[PDB]
């Protein structure tokens, strides 16, 4: 089973420090980039960091720069996140997420901790349609982002862990229904549902990575709901 | 430049490995990478690599220093990928085959040198956005 396993998440003062594990199973951990993303209470997803195989490279998304400390020990599987200096504005559920080396997917993610402290592309905040209709998701950027790289595209069911839907523009992961595609032209992307159905109910979100911040921009994600949907698609 | 010091370690002792056909942290597994992914492309492009070494008339340490002047213009159609930097390692990697039989080992080096030097010269920035070494590790992972 290849996964991911976030520990450490709790209550913290403002000004204070917590530090956050991700373990990792199933897979050599030591050949992959790794990324940490957040997601405030009812919010969408925002990059924090990333850190390459050997530990390298390693970025941070401009909110975080100078307070957290991204860090890897390939021996242990384990990937960490050092927050110093906390602000009410980091409260959030932290995911870890695996890097795909030939697509720069983020093709795994774990369940997430919160960590409780007491948008560069952009896209519609909502979508709608019956079952059966054809919905279409904009994802609008700019030339160092989505005119420069690939676009993916992530699913987020309520109460779930975001996984990948789209990769590389247009790619479909194994497991993923062929009623939804992805396209990219110029400095836009779409992603098509062709068909709705009652388990597409979930937001979206189109991230890419942006060569002039050095950093990967999510876009806000949009809520699509299915207008009379039926459970398991199953009409009586 | 720690990026062209590492590249050339990572060339280098990669051609100098494969001329003398036996095997001697990063750079560690970059170099494992490619090894795999290296005799590989020799192996299955060993007829296409024969007409090229042919076609150059390698014979003297001239004919190297020939050969690192024209390395500047290799990717002269502005496509970039981690398949054409492997293949001009790969192929230099075959050149320094040839080197070790046409009794001209010390210029394995030189040869080394001007592959590097292209690589970091016209593909630096390139190479920085992919991780360099480590993206070279992710993207041939398998």
């Amino acid at each position: 089973q290849v996964t991911l396993k976030e520990s450490g998440g709790g209550l913290v003062k403002p000004g204070g420090s917590l530090r956050l594990s991700c373990a990792a199973s199933g897979f050599t951990f030591s050949s992959y980039s790794m990324n940490w993303v957040r997601q405030a209470p009812g919010k969408g997803l925002e990059w924090v960091s990333s850190i390459s195989s050997s530990s390298s490279y390693i970025y941070y998304a401009d909110s975080v720069k100078g307070r957290f400390t991204i860090s890897r020990d390939n021996a242990k599987n384990s990937l960490y996140l050092q927050m110093n200096s906390l602000r009410a504005e980091d409260t959030a559920v932290y995911y870890c997420a695996r890097q795909v080396g030939a697509t720069w997917a983020f093709d795994i993610w774990g369940q997430g901790t919160l960590v409780t402290v007491s948008s560069v592309l952009t896209q519609p905040p909502s979508a709608s349609g019956t079952p059966g209709q054809r919905v279409t998701i904009s994802c609008s950027g700019s030339s160092s982002n989505i005119g420069s790289n690939t676009v993916n595209w992530y699913q987020q069911l309520p109460g779930t862990a975001p996984k990948l839907l789209i990769y590389s523009n247009n790619q479909r992961p194994s497991g993923v229904p062929d009623r939804f595609s992805g396209s990219k032209s110029g400095t836009s992307a779409s992603l098509a549902i062709s068909g709705l159905q009652s388990e597409d109910e979930a937001d979206y979100y189109c991230a890419a990575w942006d060569d002039s911040l050095n950093a990967w921009v999510f876009g806000g994600g949009t809520k699509l709901t299915v207008l009379g949907a039926a459970a398991e698609n199953l009409y009586f | 430049d720690d990026l062209y010091r590492q590249s050339l370690e990572i060339i280098s002792r990669y051609l100098r490995e494969q001329a003398t056909g036996s095997k001697d942290a990063a750079g560690r597994r970059a170099l494992e990478t490619l090894r795999r992914v290296g005799d590989g492309v020799q192996r299955n492009h060993e007829t296409a690599f024969q007409g090229m070494l042919r076609k150059l008339d390698i014979k003297n340490e001239d004919d190297v220093k020939s050969l690192s002047r024209v390395m500047i213009h290799v990717f002269s159609d502005g496509v970039t990928n981690w398949g054409r930097i492997v293949t001009l390692i790969s192929f230099g990697a075959f050149v320094a085959k040839h080197l070790k039989t046409i009794n001209q080992e010390s210029c394995i080096e030189p040869l080394a040198e001007s592959i590097t030097d292209v690589l970091v010269r016209t593909k630096r920035d390139w190479l920085v956005k992919q991780r360099g070494w480590d993206g070279f590790v992710e993207f041939f992972h398998v």
